[PDB]
């Protein structure tokens, strides 16, 4: 029974398994590099590293494979857009993505089965 | 995931003789050495253009139907 | 039409028009607008090609 | 009265489909072999 | 918890090398390039949005949510003439969908450019579009004022669109707006046009309601 | 006025410089407008047919 | 008193819920006469423009039109968000789903085949008989 | 009644020719109807005798579906196409392949041969059409700009010289000298699967399951629209006299007036006896040179020849 | 040394491996089920 | 451009069968469709090859007619390569030609 209930839960193969242990291990290695970096730039030393890559840090630097937007009939140069609100105090990784699909769907789900089981 | 189908094809136009010969490659392969380097053309016997442009071809279309449909029919 | 025209030139043919919609006349019969150019410029035009 | 299945005959004939006025060719294997040529050489 | 810059900018990186990758992986269904733009103008970074939008009509142009999309993002960061140029593109490009010329109507009278609009539904009108589309544009005449002009697109849309309930409609329009002479002159004016031998009844019911 | 002499090439000399790089394809050109037909209508039994 | 009744029947057309999302919109709309009658006698003979008359690039609108525009378009956005609302999740079914995706296919094909296969479900849950 | 149409005599079947186990899927006639080819998916080339129907050879060596072949009359030769990615010529004194044009990434939908220059134009899937020279067998130009498959080219002498439609519902009319559109014609809200060029009067012709239409040449003006005929058309074919063939996926066939655009029959042929009822269906139709025939390639794997009826005129709308 | 009689824990984890792999897969059922085959599992379903 | 040698056969064919389906279902369509449902119709269609391969009746409860008929003929038409090549196949086989084992294996299992 026991082996049933764990071959009926299973739908994934090799691959996608060390693809999930692969991106847990690398979040886990990209917060204990960002706690490192955080203490030497906390502390204050300036350690420069490495970058052995041809393309990737194109996408910080500046606008990927731009088009610019087709222009007429309307002047559109005086105009401009204001930048974003840093506020780096309250500001976190959840913040800037949003609210997950199962986190809220999970959270509904809860309130559901509570006011069901309550009546 | 990796088993999948396509969807959409791989466009023409970014390889080897497309657009500026691939920026002038110096590989070739041995089916891209020169033959049949002479086009042969149509005589006045075979059907040439001369021979072709005057001809009525629904009588002799006619006539070629007749003699078949007669050997269909002296056959049996 | 000029904002159908980014890119291209001046003398590119685009249709942008509901005009260009309708359907024309019947144009009744061996007319000499509905012809091929001329042989000779068929000739002249398949040299330079 | 009783029809076997080596004949078994499904799909009616082609001049039962079509009628007698259309002639229908049925062509398996060809004449003039593949040496036996297309357009002849001036020779 | 993220910190200063650095921190938000590698996030940043992440981000837009997944969504570079989703692209880079499909090329085709629209869905990565709106979710990136949307992930980029939520960021307030809206150039890079206009480029992806850009881009993405490069891929597809004949995608009408793309354009919904790139003009609601561009009317939402409050850039007007920047929308306004894309809804100018979006109309020309694709003049048999009605959404765009809708929402731009829209747009243009919630600016209080009256003038604006009126040349946008001239332009709608030049192409001859269907009932709802004369029916919204007499509605904005209704709506300001300007009987008359509004009588002479009910001219325009029965010798455009010749069928007997829109007669029927106009005929209520004058009853409703109390120009019963008018109205009379609609009705000797369609039982001369329509003829003898086409009619159906409803159009001499109506005329015969309207006498009554 | 300057005199231009086309540079002798070396026979024994082979290719200078990498070919094989490669980036994705260019933005076509401007958008073409539909002319299309005034959307026949679709009805819901249709649909769900 | 007045009383209108407008439901909705099946979706069939991308256009048909356009035409009713606008008609909406724009009986919810009210018109300013001031700034209408302002713009009229400050444009005077253009104000009844033709296709072609020369106003394609002169408009300006000042802060309040444009906020106007933006709240709508905000209320717009979380009308258009609230169209596909959660069925309540109740756990007392017989559940046939091991994943989270099964669920909605399961549900599809309840959909779909669920008027053909009526029968043989009625044999399960009397012991694969009949 | 605006116009007023010319009468054309109707057309019947008199030979259903049969032997190929594929579906035929293209059909061209020589130059002096003594033979004419036909392909089919099952791989081969068939040469059959126009007279007597009877079959003159069967050529083997394509590894897929062939799509398109064609006769040239200026050289002796028999250019094929197919699924294969292959484009072949035939030389027909040999009855073998001399030379492969290599460079299409996907299928090969069909071609056609200049009719003065000596320059082969090819359809394909990869959303490309090629010029290839005959004497080199290397590419001229890639006419891209489709963004979907390409699916029926032709050639003229005169102006615009290669006209293509293709499976993302437009049309583009081409320079073979530069290599770059120009006209793009959008009016088709489906597939265009059918260009035709008239002999004379410097029109064309175009078809999708939507409506099929008639076009000027220069630069694409919209003259007609021939409709009526509403199913997934594949072929169209044009005769001397005025007469347009509209074969479609379902079998059903129209015959249509070129000038005022009136449907004067149409013929739903029977499939063959073995053949089921969705598989009627027509890949190509061509007329001879002496255009009193109508050859018809269909989908029951047979050839289905038409001609006119001798009987006055019983018809006249 | 396979088989014998079936009770009702094994015919409840063939039911539910029918719902999982289907009615053309029987020897990914049967090593779902020790001391039966896969013969034995079409044909107890059978 | 690779050349569909000897052992692309296959896999062109079954990438091409599936192409042509695309653009029948694509120019089927009405106009009012949401232009989704190609991949559902293209597993309909391998599940009909399936059921034609396995001799088990093949009948969808709700499907339109044009997509169950156009479904029937792409089955017969890969249905008569199928044949074909077997019947290729095994008088190659018969006769002692140069085969593969792969083949034989094949032939075998199609016979
Ligand atoms: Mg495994």
């Amino acid at each position: 029974l026991s082996e049933a209930r764990a071959r009926l839960a299973n739908t994934q193969g090799k691959k996608a398994k060390r693809k999930a242990r692969e991106k847990q291990l690398e979040e886990a290695r990209r917060l204990a590099a960002l706690q490192k970096r955080r203490e030497l730039r906390a502390a204050g030393i300036e350690i420069q590293k490495k970058r052995k890559r041809k393309r990737g840090v194109d996408y910080n630097a500046e606008i990927p494979f731009e088009k610019k937007p087709a222009l007429g009939f309307y002047d559109t140069s005086e105009e401009n857009y204001q930048a974003l609100d840093a506020d780096f105090r309250k500001l976190r990784q959840q913040d800037l993505d949003g609210e997950l699909r199962s986190e809220k769907e999970g959270r509904d789900r809860k309130k559901d089965k509570q006011h069901l089981k309550r009546k | 995931t990796a088993a999948r189908p396509t969807f959409e094809p791989a466009r023409g136009g970014r390889g080897k003789g497309e657009g500026d010969l691939s920026q002038l490659s110096k590989q070739y392969s041995s089916r891209d050495l020169p033959s049949h380097t002479k086009i042969k053309y149509r005589q006045t016997t075979q059907d040439a253009p001369e021979e072709v442009r005057n001809r009525d071809f629904r009588r002799e279309l006619e006539e070629r139907e007749r003699a078949a449909a007669r050997e269909k029919n002296r056959d049996r | 039409d000029a904002i159908a025209r980014q890119g291209q030139s001046k003398d590119k043919v685009i249709y942008s028009k509901y005009t260009d919609l309708v359907p024309k006349e019947v144009m009744n019969a061996d007319d000499p607008d509905l012809q091929r150019p001329d042989e000779e410029a068929i000739k002249e035009i398949t040299e330079k090609t | 009265e009783v029809v076997l299945h080596e004949d078994k005959k499904y799909y009616p004939t082609a001049e039962e489909v079509y009628g007698p006025e259309v002639e229908t060719i049925v062509q398996e294997e060809d004449t003039q072999p593949l040496t036996e040529p297309i357009i002849k050489p001036v020779k | 918890k993220i910190t200063d810059e650095e921190e938000l900018n590698d996030y940043k990186l992440r981000k837009r090398k997944t969504f570079e990758d989703n692209i880079r992986k499909n090329r085709t269904v629209i869905s990565n390039w709106i979710k990136y733009a949307q992930w980029e103008e939520s960021l307030k970074e809206i150039q890079r949005a206009r480029s992806i939008y850009e881009r993405a009509l490069d891929v597809d142009y004949r995608n009408i949510t793309l354009w919904l999309k790139y003009a609601e993002m561009e009317m939402k960061n409050r850039q007007v003439n920047h929308a306004r140029n894309i809804w100018d593109r979006a109309i020309t490009t694709l003049p048999r969908v009605n959404q765009f010329w809708y929402k731009y109507t829209y747009m243009e009278e919630m600016l209080g450019n009256v003038a604006g609009a009126r040349q946008v539904f001239e332009r709608w009108m030049e192409w001859q579009p269907e009932e709802q589309a004369w029916h919204s544009y007499i509605n904005f005449e209704l709506r300001y004022k300007e009987v008359d002009r509004a009588r002479t697109i009910y001219e325009r849309f029965v010798l455009v669109h010749p069928d007997v309930k829109n007669w029927i409609k106009y005929a209520r329009f004058e009853e409703k707006h109390a120009y019963f002479a008018h109205a009379r002159k609609v009705y000797e004016r369609a039982v001369e046009f329509f003829g003898d031998e086409h009619m159906d009844e409803h159009l001499y019911v109506a005329f015969a309601k309207f006498e009554e | 006025v300057i005199r231009m002499v086309e540079m002798q090439k070396d026979p024994m000399e082979p290719p200078r410089f990498k070919i094989n790089k490669k980036i994705p394809r260019g933005p076509p050109s401007p958008p073409a407008p539909v002319m299309h037909s005034p959307s026949r209508k679709m009805t819901v039994k249709e649909q769900q047919e | 008193k007045k009383k209108r009744k407008n439901p909705d029947l099946g979706f069939s057309d991308y256009a048909a819920a356009q035409l009713r999302q606008y008609h909406r919109l724009t009986k919810q709309i009210k018109p300013d006469m001031e700034t209408y009658e302002r713009l009229r006698e400050k444009h005077g003979e253009e104000f009844f423009p033709t296709s072609n008359s020369l106003l394609h690039g002169t408009h300006v609108p000042s802060t309040e039109e444009i906020d106007r525009m933006v709240i709508d378009l905000e209320k717009q956005i979380e009308k258009r968000d609230k169209y596909s609302r959660r069925r309540p999740y109740n756990d007392d079914a017989d559940i046939d789903y091991i994943n989270e995706r099964n669920a909605k296919f399961n549900k599809k094909a309840e959909r779909f085949y669920g008027k053909y296969t009526a029968e043989i479900k009625q044999n399960l849950e009397r012991g694969t008989a009949v | 009644t605006m116009p007023k149409p010319q009468w054309h005599p109707p057309w019947k079947l008199y030979r259903v020719i049969s032997g190929h186990l594929g579906w035929v899927r293209c059909i061209a006639v020589e130059p002096g109807n003594q033979w004419f080819v036909t392909g089919s998916a099952d791989r081969t080339i068939k040469i059959w005798d126009l007279a007597s129907g009877k079959l003159k050879l069967s050529l083997t060596g394509h590894i897929s579906t062939v799509r398109g072949v064609i006769v040239s009359t200026r050289s002796p030769y028999l250019f094929s196409c197919g699924e294969d990615k292959q484009v072949k010529c035939w030389d027909l004194e040999y009855n073998k392949v001399i030379r492969h044009y290599h460079g299409h990434l996907s299928a090969v939908y069909g071609l056609d041969l200049h009719p003065t220059i000596d320059v082969l134009v090819t359809c394909s899937r990869d959303s490309t059409a090629r010029i290839w020279d005959v004497r080199t067998k290397a590419s001229v130009h890639t006419l891209s700009g489709h963004t979907n498959a390409v699916a029926t080219v032709r050639c003229q002498a005169a102006e615009p010289q290669i006209i293509t439609g293709s499976h993302d519902t437009t049309i583009r009319l081409w320079d073979l000298v530069a290599g770059k559109t120009r006209v793009t014609l959008t009016n088709h809200k489906k597939s265009v699967r059918a260009v035709v060029l008239h002999p004379r009067h410097y029109t064309f012709a175009s078809g999708s399951p939507d409506n099929i239409k008639q076009w000027k040449f220069p630069d694409g003006s919209f003259i007609q629209n021939l409709s009526g005929h509403n199913a997934i058309i594949n072929t169209l074919t044009v005769n001397s006299d005025g007469v347009l063939v509209s074969g479609a996926d379902n079998g059903t066939m129209h015959l249509w007036d070129w000038r005022t655009g009136y449907n004067f029959q149409r013929v739903h042929a029977a499939v063959q006896p073995g053949s089921l009822d969705s598989e009627s269906g027509i890949f190509a139709c061509a007329f001879d040179q002496s255009e009193s025939r109508l050859l018809t390639a269909e989908a029951d794997k047979t050839i289905k020849v038409y001609r006119e009826d001798d009987t006055a005129t019983e018809e006249t709308h | 040394i396979k088989g014998g009689v079936w009770r009702n824990t094994e015919d409840e984890i063939l039911k539910a491996a029918v719902m999982k792999y289907g009615k053309n897969q029987w020897s990914r059922i049967a090593s779902l089920l020790h001391r039966k085959s896969a013969k034995q599992c079409k044909a107890r379903w059978y | 451009a690779k050349t569909v040698t000897k052992q692309r056969v296959e896999s062109h064919f079954d990438l091409e069968l599936r192409a042509a389906v695309m653009h029948d279902i694509l120019d089927m369509m009405p106009e009012g469709i949401k232009q989704n449902k190609a991949r559902t119709i293209l597993q309909h269609l391998s599940e009909a090859w399936r059921c034609w391969k396995a001799n088990i009746p093949w009948k969808v409860p709700g499907l339109p007619t044009p997509i169950e008929n156009m479904i029937l003929r792409y089955v017969k038409a890969k249905a008569d390569w199928w044949t074909n090549t077997a019947h290729y196949n095994r008088e190659r086989i018969r006769r002692g030609a140069t085969v593969d084992k792969t083949v034989c294996k094949k032939n075998l299992g199609r016979l």
